[PDB]
Order: structure tokens, then sequence, then C-alpha cells
């Protein structure tokens, strides 16, 4: 339900 | 901290949030 | 949060979201105490009965948030944990006694209009404020009913006398806990709820006008049930441990 966050994060 | 607990958008501008009065009025006003 | 209202922008700049990388989902609330330290409930990281056992790698910390699900481009900052510290004597087996953990951030976050640490009480500040009848404020993205808000929720609740707390439950209450809520009487409602865990219970000092975090959302039985109260970790009582951690570990 969560909007996608940027990859540099994971 | 040092600057802890003073909110840039309320305390620091001397503006109050909409229900903080409720807290303060209970520490027996 | 049950029977609360949407927070105002910049209202709790210390509100942190504990975020799971896979699946991506809100785990718990937490709070910023400095630019590199976050405080939450230990039961948010380790709860063996439910096979919960997060590690540094498992989690993400989201700061300066308002919207629950939106990624708030240019507002929120997402960080990495360097280290989790759980109270050596956290009691997950019986009643969540000493439900507290520190999270050390990989890098220090930068303060902004929406990012700012809350203060930790001193013996003195604890004394004048932690009193039956005084109201504190709890915030969180948790369940609205015993469903999930679109924005951070807030509620103000009074601290309850130790005997009312104890007599509302069959679980043994310890000095590291306090309960909060209205009486079936008081004809005002509100409570924290599932997902609010690890969030801050804060009070504003009438002396220096600063916000102090006195409790952490710990546990309850149902949410907003009449004759039942929310239980919080008593932060000044664990102050010694927190000190110890911060200056021995950075
Ligand atoms: N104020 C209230 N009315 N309640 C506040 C509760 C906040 C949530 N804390 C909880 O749900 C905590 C952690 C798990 C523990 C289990 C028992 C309980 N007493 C709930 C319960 C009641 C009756 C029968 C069985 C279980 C409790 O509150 N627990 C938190 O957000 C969560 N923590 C976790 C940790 C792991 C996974 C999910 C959650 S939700
Ligand atoms: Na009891
Ligand atoms: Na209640």
């Amino acid at each position: 339900d969560f909007e996608e966050i940027p990859e540099e994060y994971l | 901290e040092a600057d802890c607990g003073l909110r840039p958008l309320f305390e620091k501008k001397s503006l109050e949030d909409k229900t903080e009065r409720e807290l303060l009025e209970s520490y027996i006003d | 949060i049950v029977e609360g209202s949407d927070a105002e922008i910049g209202m709790s700049p210390w509100q942190v979201m504990l975020f799971r990388k896979s699946p991506q989902e809100l785990l718990c609330g937490a709070s910023l105490i400095s630019d590199r330290w976050v405080l939450t409930a230990a039961h948010c990281l380790l709860y063996p009965p439910w096979d919960k056992n997060f590690t540094e790698n498992d989690l993400l910390v989201r700061i300066g948030k308002h919207s629950r699900t939106r990624y708030e481009r240019n507002i929120e900052k997402i960080s990495m944990l360097e280290k989790i510290y759980i109270h050596p004597r956290y009691n997950w087996r019986e009643n969540l006694d000493r439900d507290i953990a520190l999270m050390k951030l990989k890098k220090p976050v930068a303060f902004s209009d929406y990012i700012h640490p809350v203060c930790l009480p001193d013996r003195e500040t604890a004394a004048s404020l932690l009193q039956a009848g005084y109201k504190g404020r709890v915030t969180g993205w948790g369940n609205l009913k015993e469903g999930q808000p679109s924005v951070l929720q807030v509620v103000n609740l009074p601290i309850v006398e130790r005997p009312v707390c104890k007599d509302s439950t069959r679980i043994r209450i310890t000095d590291n806990m306090f309960c909060a809520g209205y009486k079936p009487d008081e004809g005002k409602r509100g409570d924290a709820c599932e997902g609010d865990s690890g969030g801050p219970f804060v009070m504003k000092s009438p002396f220096n006008n600063r916000w102090y975090q006195m409790g952490i959302v710990s546990w309850g039985e149902g949410c907003d049930r009449d004759g039942k109260y929310g239980f919080y970790t008593h932060v000044f009582r664990l102050k010694k441990w927190i000190q110890k951690v911060i200056d021995q570990f950075g």
C-alpha cells in the first residue's frame, strides 16, 4: 500500500 | 540535546499547535 | 491511534517510522533523540513468541514523515542502522518489562523544519510532570480501530494512578511502566493501537517550554476499551541505561 522508495536505500 | 524539543514550526516562531493548550491546562493550567 | 486527529505539519518532528525493506511495511514508531540515535520499544525488534527478530540489515528508519504510505520526496530522510541496542533485561517472556532499545544511525541526519530531536527527561522534569491527571501526547501511524490512517495521528491522554492501572489487568505492572487513558467516566476516549508501538508519549514542560519524551508505546489489551489503559515504557527510569549506551558507543 506503500509507495515505492528509491533504490539507493535498500 | 541542546536544541531539543523546540519545534522549528511552532516554538521557534512562537506559534502554538492546536491542542497543546490541553496539555498545559492539565499541569493544572 | 484511536479517536485521535491528523497531526499538523511539523507537529512531532521527532516522529520516526520503523520500516521493513522486504516486504516494505511499517513496523513500529520510534523517536529521534539526537542526530544519530533513535529510541523505540525493544518488542519492535525482538518478540520471540511471534518469531520477530530484526537485525540492522532488516530495517530502515524514515524521518520527517507525515503521510504513512507516500514517499515524501524532499521532506523525509531514510537512514540505515549501524547498530541496535536492546535492554539487557528486557522481559519478553512475561510482561514487556523494560521495553526499550536504541538504534544507532549509519550517518547523522540533518535537522530541518520537519526533523528535530525531542528531549529526554531529567530527574527533576520527571518529578513535576509524571503525575496522575497530567496529559501527554502519543503519535503514530497505527490502527485506527482495534484501519490505517493516511497521515500521522495524534491524541492527548491523561496519566493514570498506579492502582487503577494495576486493577485494570491481570498482568503484573512494574516500576518501569505507567498507563494512560481516560476512565469510562471521563467521557473522552483515545488510545494508541497496533502499529503505534515504539512511538513517543511526550509532555511539554511548563517551565522551559520544551517537549520531553516520558514514555514509549509498549502494550495494551485491545485498543480504547473502557476500563483498560495503554502502557508505556517509563523512560526516565531507564535513563541510566540509555546514558551508558550512548557514551560507551558514540
Ligand atoms: N495502547 C494499546 N491499546 N495497545 C498498544 C499496543 C501497541 C502494539 N504493542 C503490542 O502489540 C505488544 C507486542 C506484542 C504483545 C502481545 C500482547 C499484547 N498485550 C496485546 C494482546 C492483548 C490481548 C491478548 C493478546 C495480545 C501487546 O500489546 N503486545 C504495537 O504497536 C506492536 N508491536 C508489535 C511488535 C511486533 C509485531 C507487531 C506489533 S504491533
Ligand atoms: Na491486576
Ligand atoms: Na480505555
